[PDB]
């Protein structure tokens, strides 16, 4: 389905569009909040009457979405989030229209056993619900969160990027009681700004800050206490994209020294998705930023990229607003907001 | 009646009817003749014949699996309460309906697992299982750049075997002996396996070399896969290394032979961990860790 | 006179005299007869026969290295600046002085080597050489308990021509697969391994599935031997895990074949790093990681 039908109707879906491709949209928190307004002024504006011709239409929309930026992830989750809070609402409403349905518990197998309302209101507040939890993330890491780490106790941490693990690690200097020392990878080509924002407001905090260059990761290995990942998108397998370089061998690194590795994350940053192959999900840099001069570069062909995955092996713990759980286990938490038909859009 | 002799006259078929739901249309073909009103008389004979076919098994494990699934769906028909009649007609009719299911799975799974496979990757594939293939003939079918390498398993000759069928394809490939599989684990990009089980725990259940592989693989930190059709689940634990169902030898040591005849005798079913598996697919998604042992406490409910 | 042709002449002979001292027997026998005086005349000449031979060899390693220590042991001679009719007298004599070194190493090393093998110990032995087997057989003579696994090794059907060498004896074996050999771990007190060389770096040139067996064994912690005769040390350093001096193939993939002809193809000879060796016997004393090395340092004096 094309965008001829939403045009005067709808503006805002174009915008979106041209913030993406563009990069004029920055962090997937941004890029969530933006998709909940869109898919608020979907059901706010248009007219359907039915509605498996309007979850269908929902799930063509999202199609191109995602197809018009892969590294909109939170855009696709967020969809895929309400097309769940809808189906639910959608299969408890034919039951009535109709007329155990109650087994056990709320399990999976759907190759087994086969088979005018306040719908829409249910659709609006469902919207709002999925607004004011991606507004309140840290209160329900931080009961989890800070009851792992000790005194005397060094962190060393990639991607400080992250407003999130920031956050966490703020509050968890605010207990008097908790002393720890932090190092902090530069990550060169893309996180140089960011990371000195970030030793500036540790400093800002009286932490004790370390600046380390991305060569002596393994010069500290034996010294340091944990790891901690600001990660971008976490996966079904449990591995994760995260915000930009010197992520993957600094996790390489501490398996090796078998130094633990923690990950702050919320639900709408999980996605339901598998990555198959990192070739296809990682996202390249611009070498412009590398080395100046282009009748070199001719012969200078540089290799840089943003994302960086980890693998599974490595990483132990992903505290969001629900808990702590397990790589293993992640797929659950997965399963229990995105139906299996809402993947391949 | 019989249900050993209906799956033994399967000989020259297979390949479509997967042994599993072979073995199942036949449980369905005993239950249909004597009346699937009485619950008694019908559920107890279906059990006795289970257990006959248990003792005729020399080294087959699927087939136990396949029985549960039947019984639960069985069980499941008339949970609502529901007349006799219509609950019984649904009953009879998905068995050609569970078989016909085993056609659209392996056309979900042959469109997934096909993107597990890059652009230019050398594999190293060990065991068969339909799945597998399938996945690598309709990757075939979608034009995309791969080269195989053929594991010598031990069993019936095996490697002989998946050598001959990689020919008919159109798929470069060469012989590599079991022994000599460390030796390879750096210009192969990943490492696949077909199962003939999956457990309860997230390990394996697999041929004369599988476990073998598993580790060289986590010592060389290549990728290692389990692929199959989402039927291979037992409500077995293999606690040990060297612990499984047998019928034959479990490590026998011989006596001082000249004629040379008492000779060949080792596991040839063995084990691997849930560690050493990176990823696992079937039509029921993409998952592999704890993913199995939930599929079997939805099913078991205990 | 040839030398190629005297190596081939030992067909329904071999044992005891061995492969590389045979080697070493004939390239005396080439030097006594045409002047060993003239150093211009004969050392090139005989730098010619070793290159004659090297060409000649299909998958032999222990050839070339034999050569080496006769050379070294002729230059160092008239060393002494003796007179030179009494230094080559010794030079011709310590051609059958050679071989009779290799009985005498043989008479050192099975009353050294059995203080390894204790009280009731399973065994499990790859890759068949006559030090290794002498061990076996003359802790059988000191009246020991000892048990034997026997691994299924693929060049030439090996396994096999192991465990009849085995029945000879009086030893309860049986045949445990190269695929599965994971799966016995554990119920094996100690893996053996004789070599068909020992690199300058610590590592182990051997057969067709080594590597495997020692990365295996580093996994489940059990000690991982090699056993041979001083002889089989080469200025070698394989760089890599899949790097070795062929005159066949190094992995060869091949395009589509329907007659079935071009198959077999893999790593016939495989590399292990230092690491996996846990112990080393010699007849020069009980050592074992950087001792091969100081013993080319010894030799080489560079």
């Amino acid at each position: 389905h094309p965008n001829a039908a939403t045009s005067d109707v709808n503006v805002t879906i174009d915008t979106f569009v041209a913030k993406l491709k563009r990069r004029q949209v920055q962090g997937s928190y941004a890029i969530a909040l933006e998709t909940l307004q869109l898919l608020m002024r979907f059901i706010s504006a248009a007219r359907w009457n039915h509605v498996n011709d309007l979850i269908e239409q929902i799930r063509d929309l999202g199609n191109s979405l995602e197809k018009a930026h892969p590294t909109a992830f939170s855009c696709g989750n967020v969809i895929r989030r309400i097309l769940a809070v809808l189906r639910d609402e959608v299969e408890e409403d034919t039951m009535s229209t109709t007329v155990v349905a109650e087994p056990l518990i709320s399990s999976m197998f759907n190759l087994l056993q086969k088979p005018k309302t306040d719908y829409r209101q249910v659709a609006i507040q469902g919207i709002k619900d999925l607004i004011d939890e991606i507004k309140n993330i840290d209160e329900g890491i931080q009961q989890i969160a800070i009851d792992l780490i000790h005194d005397h106790e060094i962190l060393l941490t990639p991607t400080p990027d992250s407003k999130t693990v920031l956050k966490f690690l703020i509050t968890a200097r605010e207990r008097s009681n908790r002393t720890f020392t932090v190092l902090v990878t530069e990550g060169f080509p893309n996180n140089t700004k960011n990371a000195h924002e970030f030793a500036k407001k540790l400093a800002q905090h009286n932490i004790e800050t370390l600046v380390v260059p991305d060569s002596a990761v393994f010069a500290l290995m034996s010294r340091v206490g944990k790891v901690i990942i600001g990660t971008k998108a976490v996966f079904v397998n449990g591995g994760t994209i995260s915000s930009n370089s010197g992520v993957s061998s600094v996790c390489e690194c501490a398996r090796e020294f078998r130094t633990p590795v923690f990950a702050v994350a919320g639900l709408y940053k999980l996605s339901p998705l598998y990555p198959f192959d990192v070739e296809k999900f990682v996202e390249f840099g611009g070498s412009q930023r590398i080395l100046p001069r282009m009748d070199p570069r001719k012969r200078l062909d540089t290799v840089n990229q943003i994302t960086d995955y980890v693998p599974p092996e490595n990483i132990d713990i992903y505290i969001t607003n629900v808990g702590g759980f397990n790589p293993s286990f992640i797929y659950r938490i997965a399963w229990d907001n995105y139906k299996q038909i809402d993947v391949h859009l | 009646f019989n249900i050993t002799e209906t799956y033994l006259r399967f000989l020259e078929e297979d390949t479509e009817m997967t042994m599993p739901i072979a073995a199942i249309e036949a449980l369905v073909t005993l239950l249909r003749i004597k009346t699937p009103e009485t619950a008694a008389e019908m559920i107890n004979t279906i059990k006795s014949s289970t257990e006959e076919l248990i003792k005729s098994i020399p080294n087959s494990v699927s087939l136990r699996a396949g029985c549960d699934i039947f019984m639960r769906f069985v069980l499941r028909n008339l949970h609502l309460y529901g007349d006799w009649e219509n609950c019984k007609q649904h009953l009879i009719e998905n068995g050609q309906l569970f078989v016909s299911r085993a056609k659209k799975s392996r056309n979900k799974i042959a469109e997934i697992g096909v993107d597990f496979i890059a652009d230019d990757d050398i594999i190293l594939v060990h065991g068969y299982s339909r799945a597998v293939f399938s996945l690598l003939n309709h990757a075939a079918n979608k034009f995309i750049r791969f080269r195989c390498v053929v594991t010598e398993s031990r069993p019936s000759k095996q490697g002989n075997q998946l050598y001959t069928l990689l020919e008919q394809k159109g798929i470069p490939v060469t012989l590599i002996v079991d022994s000599a599989v460390g030796a390879v684990i750096d210009k192969v990009d990943k490492v696949f396996v077909g199962a003939e089980g999956v457990a309860e725990s997230g390990g394996i259940i697999n041929l004369v070399g599988t476990y073998s592989v598993g580790v060289l693989a986590h010592n060389a930190r290549k990728p290692f896969y389990v692929v199959t059709e989402s039927h291979k689940f037992v409500r077995m634990f293999p606690l040990s290394s060297d612990d499984l169902p047998m019928a034959g030898p479990p490590l026998d040591f011989t006596r001082r032979t000249d004629d040379l005849e008492d000779a060949l005798r080792g596991p040839t079913i063995d084990y691997t961990a849930q560690e050493y598996i990176t990823a696992l697919i079937t039509d029921l998604g993409v998952l592999t860790p704890s993913a199995v042992s939930e599929e079997l406490i939805k099913m078991w409910y205990d």
